[PDB]
């Protein structure tokens, strides 16, 4: 199931992605293994679209903090002042 | 101001400049003066004693001056 | 330019003092001002009103007490201005206020009054060169060595806790209530009351200091040591008397971990801690929960640490390594902090020069307050 997704309204964003589903089942009969077919795909499907969307949820604080926090770890801005002023003490330890 | 005076005395001024530095530098380095700064380092007061190089501006005025 | 930096580290109960660059603090005293209380009749007595210092404990009998600075904050500035005089007299540094850079110790969230006025005593009366105030737990992870992690003092008037990162004391996590020695030496007074020995003059109540400090220990568990009858153990007075004490010893510091017995909504020493920890980044907890450092004159208690162990262990979450540090200087792990940091050349750049704040003012200060 792949899916590939582009926005770039006022700049650009790909968003591209596939689950390699694996399933199995006997094929029992017909239309038993029709809907059954189905039953997988709408466990899978109903499965990966939601989990895509809470990736979604959880990427300001796992993904993004891989890559750059929104705050610091101190959780304040940055005294500038304070940091070009002196050296905030890191010659000693 | 570098035209204060005639030509000689400027020129004369920096070579008045060069030697009296090294004067400075000689006060620096006798061994009473140093016996204080021992005093202080011995002292535990690392002020005076890193101050006495890096205040005093005699370094880079002798550097400039050689 | 100047002589040398003078760490006076305040406190409301003893404040401690000398140079920087010096191993401990040669200079400490209780903050208190004793003036008498009788009559002068004979000549030739004790010349001179207001005494603090070793002459006020001294003659204890005849002063009246009191306190200028309480729960961090100077209540009188008179009093105060003596005792930082009486600092500066030839009794305790034989200096001048004049050729000497001032590094000051101070609590957390504190009026801005205090470093207003404070700095306008300094810097006015006393005329110094450079004035700096500064934290206390700052200080005191200065004085450990390491650099990251919670800070947790209870000096006389103030107890807090601060989770420091590599210097940076996170402003947004110092939980601060303000239960410290002193107030439990006034709840200790309460219980000695109820014991039935009566303890309430002011010079007197310096006597149940001397107790809280010699007498009073924590129980590991709380209800299960009040539900015994313990040995109760004597106590000799200067006076020469004797005062059993039974279960107001334990219960005196229970305070700490408890202020329901005094009556307020305020938490215990482990809440500050766990709020203090659980109100930073989460990518920080296991490194706070491995370094805690204790500091102050009230973490000296008998089974301190280890019930602070225990009410951690309590609230912090399952397999978390809680690390509990707790060094031999307690009592000077400001000042020593204080020493190491005021001896540093970039303390030249740190401080705030009696130029700048005869030009800005006190926003100088909270301007160059880190
Ligand atoms: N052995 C002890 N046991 C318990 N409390 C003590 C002991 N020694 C001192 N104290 C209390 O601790 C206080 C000292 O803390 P202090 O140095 O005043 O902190 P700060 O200076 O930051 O106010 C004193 O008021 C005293 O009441």
């Amino acid at each position: 199931l792949k899916i590939q997704v582009h926005y770039y309204e006022d700049g650009n964003v790909q968003l591209v992605s596939h689950k390699d589903v694996q399933d199995s089942v006997t094929v029992s009969n017909e239309a038993q293994t029709a809907k059954e077919f189905i039953k997988i795909i709408e466990h899978a499907e109903n499965e990966y679209q939601t989990a895509i969307s809470e990736n979604y949820q959880t990427m300001s604080d796992t993904t993004f903090k891989a890559l750059r926090r929104q705050l610091p770890v101190t959780r304040t801005k940055i005294d500038w002042n304070k940091i070009l002023s002196y050296k905030i003490g890191k010659e000693m330890q | 101001d570098p035209a204060s005076g005639t030509a000689l005395q400027e020129i004369s001024f920096w070579l008045n400049l060069e030697r009296a530095l090294y004067r400075i530098q000689e006060k620096r380095e006798s061994p009473e003066v140093l016996l204080t700064l021992d005093i202080l380092k011995h002292g535990k007061r690392f002020h005076a004693t890193v101050s006495f190089d890096t205040d005093t501006g005699l370094k880079q005025a002798l550097e400039t001056v050689n | 330019i100047a002589n040398q930096p003078v760490v006076i580290d305040n406190g409301s109960g003893v404040i401690k003092a000398g140079f920087a660059g010096d191993q401990i603090p040669k200079y400490c005293f209780p903050n208190y001002v004793g003036r008498p209380k009788h009559v002068r009749v004979m000549a030739g007595a004790l010349e001179g009103d207001i005494f603090i210092g070793p002459k006020a404990e001294e003659h204890r009998g005849l002063l009246s007490i009191r306190y200028p600075m309480e729960h961090g904050i100077v209540k009188d500035w008179n009093d105060m201005e003596r005792i930082w005089q009486y600092v500066y007299s030839k009794d305790q540094l034989q200096t001048f206020s004049e050729e000497h850079p001032v590094l000051l110790t101070e609590a957390p969230l504190n009026p801005r009054k205090n470093r207003e006025r404070a700095a306008e005593v300094f810097f006015e009366t006393f005329n110094v060169p450079a004035l700096f105030i500064s934290m206390q737990a700052v200080l005191s992870l200065y004085a450990t060595g390491r650099t990251t992690g919670v800070v947790l003092d209870s000096g006389d008037g103030v107890t807090h806790a601060v989770p420091i990162y590599e210097g940076f004391a996170m402003p947004h996590s110092i939980m601060r209530i303000d239960i410290a020695g002193r107030d439990v030496s006034r709840f200790l007074r309460l219980y000695l009351r109820k014991e039935g020995y009566d303890f309430h003059s002011s010079s007197e109540f310096e006597i149940v200091k001397a107790i809280k400090e010699r007498a009073c220990y924590l129980s590991i568990n709380p209800q299960k040591d009040e539900t015994l009858e313990t040995e109760k153990a004597q106590y000799y007075l200067p006076d020469g008397s004797t005062i059993e004490i039974g279960p107001s010893r334990f219960r005196a510091p229970e305070l700490l971990f408890r202020p329901d017995l005094i009556g307020e909504e305020s938490e215990g020493i482990h809440e500050v801690l766990v709020f203090a920890i659980q109100k930073s980044d989460m990518d920080l907890r296991r490194t706070l929960f491995s370094n805690i450092v204790l500091s102050g004159g009230s973490t000296l208690f008998k089974g301190f640490g280890d019930r602070l162990l225990s009410e951690v262990k309590k609230l912090a979450p399952k397999d978390v390594k809680i690390r509990i540090s707790a060094p031999q200087e307690r009592l000077y792990s400001t000042w020593i902090g204080g020493s190491i940091l005021a001896s540093l050349d970039t303390f030249k750049k740190m401080w705030v020069s009696k130029k700048e704040y005869e030009e800005d003012g006190a926003r100088s200060i909270h301007r160059k307050t880190f």
